[PDB]
RNA sequence: AUGGUAGGAUAGUGGCCUACCAUGGUUUCAACGGGUAACGGGGAAUAAGGGUUCGAUUCCGGAGAGGGAGCCUGAGAAACGG
RNA sequence: AUACAGUGAAACUGCGAAGGCUCAUUAAAUCAGUUAUCGUUUAUUUGAUAGUUCCAUGGUAUAACUGUGGUAA
């Protein structure tokens, strides 16, 4: 289990991308009233 | 592939501060060509003068050998069920050396009916495949180096030697 | 535009500087190999048909037969990035090459009525139409090579047999 | 004028087939489209050019510029690939047959990391940026591109997963397992929401679901199998489905929608030899795309009616449908030749 | 004697002899042990030089860690500081070597990263 | 830039002649330019030794072999047509190449240490020597380090000298290089310092290797003639 | 990390790389680590008929052909010339 | 010398260049000798080393070359 699942932090991917604020065009209330069931 | 050198790794003493060298030509690791089933395509690569090397990727016509008489005859490939040099290799169904792959044994039927007359002394758990058609057989030749698929059939002892495993 | 035209069997070829581009516009958006009529490029050459065979544009860049995209693009040829114009002919060709495969209604005092001959007759025997002493010596040296080597090999294998009998 | 195969009252064309006067009337679209005797996986980027085709022996990356009709480069990667995605333009992430993951850049090979078990699929999340990678076993991992950490891997069932996909407009993480359960996780909560089971009427052997897909309405889900049987799903009475047996039926690998061009409610299915296309709400085949060799996978270019396969031969086939749509702006004389 | 797959067998029960003054025990000529890299049946051939010494540890299987103290005529501080050496070595079906046990080995065909020697004698 | 064996004077030049490839190794041979030009001095420079090589006077091992850097190693009988020059060159007692002059019945042959006997292909016994004369079919009792006698008109072994205790041996290699006397002792070890030991004027003792020693005859009767002082 | 079994790649030997397994291995008989008159040293070599550590040379370490990356050629290369 | 016949610009060919500067500091891992490769590659050097045949000579496709041209190149 040596090289298997190193839970470390890696240098070039720490800022490889950037997030997005709104993201999903739905609402989270639309998620809840989408899969209530 | 990458390499063949001890310089990138530690010895039996535990050393450090490697930072050694730009890797040479003679540390040449080529890419692992996982040979599969397809239409027969062998890449003719060069090494060490005119040392052509046959890198087989999609070979079919396996020359598999009847064991008790040693009759290497031509057949097709189905799939490897057990090969724990990589247990994902049988999930992806490739074809490497020392794998146990299945064969439609119809030319072995033809040879038995041709040099014995009748159809069916040989073991019963391979007589079941004599009847059905698919027999287990293990690859001997190296398609990644010699480009060929040769092998030997499973007959009795080696059969149970693998059937108790998987 | 300039139109290079070639009558191949007579061996004739000449360029013609044709202005007045609505005569030219018959060739537009027709790639290499597709034929054409004389009727919409000219009136004085009617019943004419030309298979186009490429052409250098202004800036001299050639077109290779059958890719796409009648602007210029950067491909990999005999392997390095060479610039090559697309096979389709548009408004911005300098010269355009043509092969006339049927004479129509007017004789041409450049193409039809004047012609050149070929170069020179054939040289090979079968090309003119359409040693045995070496065959003696090859066979004699071959049978002599056999009668030397394949006898000398057994002639020292018998010496091995003498050593084995004496041992 | 390129020849057309017979179909149900409809026409398709191939460019760069096994058969494709012909030398002097060549119809070659993309120069140097041929690989080393097979093809791994082809997909077209989000913008209007730059398609990427993974390699076969000494596997490469093969980015083709559509506005140059030829090859840009071929980064011979270290191992043979199975799955990758593209992250806009120049960045892309790959995973090979061994449990390693490559990050290609403009300069190429920005990093090589690994996952602890052998992986089978990768998808990227546009929202908060964590790639989900499906592998063998209890383990569906994350590599977040925000801060480069690892995340608390998603606990699966026994054997594993063949394909993972997230929904686009709302994010519903699919994971096609082996025991017919589809295991929908929530990309918000990092927990399960449902464990939907797949049924049939033939039941040859215990099939495994191999292909998952969604579209940009966020209500339906396209499901596959290891038998050649397409499935549709909705939340509306989610226990049954509509099914599609295919006439050969080995393993369907690519099921993709037509949710961004005209001639709507249509979907492409693709198993090992054939790729067909049918309509929703009836289940009747619009067309099919029978090549001369097997198919490793396919892809469909957005906005227009063309398809790009990755197969087991030397070139790759492109399939143009002049009834589904036109040919794109960089192929804008395909409608003039055929 | 079969705890792994892939037809554990000799590779052409089988028996040979390296010669050169080293015996082959009768179970290693005709016995059920496979002798994959034990040089008496083996696949390896013998060459090189032969070294002798006692052991330190035989903890893992197919690892015989020899010690080798030897005389060297030191001229610097004119006294002999005592030598010590180590070498890992594969097993043989002739002696379960415990602590002590001066044994000797012959050079052949690198088996792991650091072993070129395999046991040929116990005394 | 020179070795010790050539007897090469230091006031000669800057670049030393590397021998080309050939029968013997680089480290146990002298080429023809350092033989003819600056040892027994039939030339004055490389131009005229190439001139007499183009004239083809040299007849080493019965063949002409017109080359400047041809590596004449141990006891290749250099034969020169004018003034019937027959030269067998052996080792002296301090490491150089002593070139003895011999006669025609002695230059009609040479001898060679056998290196290995092989069942190579198709049932053919097989023998090699330091010039690599792969000659057919000796007796089965050719061990390693015995001595064949080459025919030098054809290639066949004519006589054979068995390596055992009580044979006249020549040592070419290590710190015993070029000694004769072959009897104080015999000691075959199992991988090194294994040999037959050689006497001196006071019958001193010496240690060498098996491959660094090879037999030339018997205790008083070698059919090679040897130089003296 | 240390070894075992098999495969991959090799010019082939080789945990060189990967699956599985065992928890090993070096060390006070000096492990592993600390620096320079490591522009100096180690015979690396010629020695000179009196210069006694000046006094002949091979090599400081590996790289580089604007910068990392990928590929190709050849008996030999990750080419001063693609 | 009425199918070749000497000078020979420019083209194919055989080979040529067959081993040259600067920059950051490695403690028998850089180096030197040595053991071995039935554990391996090898142009050139050298010695050796080939046995299957039913009812007078095989095909177009490219140069150089001519000819028509484009482009500032």
């Amino acid at each position: 289990k040596g090289r298997k699942l190193n839970y470390s932090v890696q240098d070039p991917i720490a800022n490889y991308e950037a997030p997005i604020t709104s993201g999903y065009k739905w609402s989270d209330d639309q998620i809840d009233e989408f899969f209530a069931g | 592939g990458i390499s063949r050198d001890s310089r990138h790794k530690r010895s039996a003493t535990g050393a450090k501060r490697a930072q050694f060298r730009k890797k040479r030509k003679f540390e040449l690791g080529r890419q692992p060509a996982n040979t599969k089933i397809g239409a027969k395509r062998i890449h003719s690569v060069r090494t060490r003068g005119g040392n052509k090397k046959y890198r087989a990727l999609r070979i079919e016509t396996g020359n598999f050998s009847w064991a008790s008489e040693g009759i290497s005859k031509k057949t097709r490939i189905a799939g490897v069920v057990y090969h724990p040099s990589n247990n994902e290799l049988v999930r992806t169904n490739t074809l490497t050396k020392a794998a146990i792959v299945q064969i439609d044994a119809t030319p072995f039927r033809q040879w038995f009916e041709a040099h014995y007359g009748q159809t069916l002394k040989i073991e019963s758990s391979v007589e079941s495949q004599f009847s059905a058609g698919r027999l287990y057989a293990c690859i001997s030749s190296r398609p990644g180096q010699s480009g060929r698929c040769d092998g030997y059939i499973l007959e009795g002892e080696e059969l149970a030697f693998y059937l108790r495993r998987l | 535009m300039k139109l290079n035209i070639s009558y191949p069997v007579n061996g004739s070829q000449k360029t013609f500087e044709i202005d007045d581009e609505h005569r030219i516009r018959v060739f537009f958006d027709k790639r290499i190999g597709q034929e054409v009529d004389g009727e919409a490029v000219g009136d004085e050459f009617k019943g004419y048909v030309f298979k186009i065979s490429g052409g250098n544009d202004k800036q001299g860049f050639p077109m290779k037969q059958g890719v796409l995209l009648p602007t210029r693009i950067k491909l990999l040829l005999t392997r390095k990035r060479k610039s090559v114009r697309g096979a389709i002919v548009g408004p911005d060709l300098a010269v355009l090459a043509l092969v006339i495969v049927k004479k129509g209604e007017q004789e041409l005092e450049g193409l039809t009525d004047t012609t050149v001959p070929k170069r020179l007759g054939p040289k090979r025997a079968n090309n003119i139409r359409k040693r045995l002493q070496r065959k003696r010596h090859q066979r004699a040296l071959k049978v002599r090579n056999a009668q030397a080597q394949r006898e000398a090999a057994a002639e020292y294998a018998q010496l091995l047999a003498k050593r084995l009998s004496e041992r | 004028v390129l020849k057309s195969t017979s179909a149900n009252d409809v026409s398709v064309y191939q460019v760069s087939g096994t058969n494709v006067l012909e030398y002097q009337n060549r119809v070659e679209l993309i120069q140097d489209f041929e690989f080393s005797e097979a093809s791994n996986k082809i997909k077209v980027s989000r913008d209007g050019q730059y398609c990427m085709a993974t390699g076969t022996y000494k596997p490469q990356i093969h980015v083709y510029d559509f506005a140059n009709l030829s090859l840009k480069f071929d980064r011979h990667t270290d191992a043979e690939n199975v799955d990758f995605t593209i992250l806009s333009w120049t960045k892309s992430v790959h995973l090979q047959n061994d449990r390693s993951i490559q990050f290609q850049n403009k300069g190429g090979l920005h990093y090589t990391t690994r996952i602890p078990k052998f992986g089978r699929s990768l998808v990227y999340n546009k929202v908060n940026c964590d790639l989900y990678v499906g592998a063998s076993g209890n383990e569906l991992y994350r590599l977040n591109l925000e801060k480069g950490r690892f995340l608390n891997p998603f606990k699966l069932d026994t054997e594993g997963v063949n394909h993972v996909s997230i929904n686009e407009v709302n994010g519903l993480l699919a994971a096609g397992t082996e025991t017919n359960v589809v295991e929908f996780w929530d990309p918000r909560s990092r927990s399960r929401v449902s464990k939907l089971y797949l049924e049939n009427n033939i039941d040859n052997r215990p099939f495994q679901v191999t292909t998952t897909s969604f579209r940009n309405d966020g209500l339906t889900f396209a499901c596959g199998t290891s038998n050649g049987y397409s499935y549709i799903y909705d939340l509306r009475t989610s226990e049954p489905s509509i099914i599609k047996d295919q006439g050969y039926g080995f393993d369907i690998k690519k099921i993709i929608w037509l949710d961004n061009v005209g001639t709507e409610n249509k979907i492409v299915t693709c198993d090992k030899r054939i790729a067909k296309i049918w309509d929703r709400l009836d289940g009747k085949a619009y067309a099919s795309m029978e090549p001369s060799v097997d198919i490793n996978d396919i892809e469909h270019v957005p906005g227009t009616g063309m398809f790009f396969t990755a197969n087991e031969s030397i070139p790759m086939h492109t399939y143009y449908i002049p009834s589904l749509g036109p040919s794109p702006r960089w192929c804008s004389f395909l409608d003039s030749i055929t | 004697q079969s705890e792994r797959a892939f037809q554990k067998q000799p590779h052409i029960r089988w028996y040979k002899n390296a010669g050169l003054g080293f015996k082959t025990p009768k179970t290693a000529i005709e016995g059920s042990y496979i002798d994959k890299k034990c040089p008496f049946t083996g696949l390896v051939s013998i060459r090189g030089k032969i070294l002798t010494g006692t052991v330190v540890s035989t903890k893992m299987h197919r690892t015989i860690v020899i010690r080798r103290a030897y005389l060297h005529y030191i001229p610097k501080y004119n006294r002999y500081e005592k030598r010590h050496k180590n070498v890992p070595v594969h097993v043989s079906p002739a002696f379960r070597v415990q602590v002590g046990d001066i044994v000797t080995v012959g050079q052949c065909r690198p088996i792991s990263k650091t072993v070129r020697f395999n046991v040929v004698k116990v005394s | 830039a020179a070795p010790h064996h050539w007897l090469l004077d230091k006031l000669s030049g800057c670049y030393a002649p590397r021998p080309s490839a050939g029968p013997h190794k680089l480290r146990e041979s002298l080429p023809l330019i350092v033989f003819l030009r600056n040892r027994l001095k039939y030339a004055l420079n490389g131009r005229e030794v190439k001139a007499i090589l183009m004239q083809r006077h040299v007849k080493v091992d019965g063949k002409v072999r017109t080359d400047t850097t041809y590596p004449a190693g141990f006891m290749d009988v250099i034969t020169l047509d004018a003034t019937n020059e027959n030269f067998r060159l052996v080792y002296d007692v301090k490491g150089r190449f002593a070139v003895h002059r011999i006669t025609d019945e002695e230059a009609s042959y040479k001898l060679g240490k056998v290196k290995k006997v092989q069942l190579g292909k198709k049932g053919v016994p097989y023998v090699v020597t330091h010039d690599g004369r792969t000659i057919r079919y000796p007796d089965p009792n050719i061990k390693v380090n015995d001595t064949v006698k080459i025919d030098l008109a054809s290639g066949k072994i004519t006589d054979f000298i068995k390596f055992d205790a009580g044979k006249l041996v020549y040592v070419t290699g290590g710190r015993n290089l070029g000694r004769i006397g072959t009897i104080v002792h015999k000691e075959r070890h199992d991988g090194g310092f294994d040999l037959v030991h050689i006497k001196d004027s006071l019958d001193n003792t010496f240690v060498t290797r098996l491959n660094n020693v090879f037999v030339i005859g018997e205790q008083g009767k070698p059919y090679i003639s040897l130089p003296k002082g």
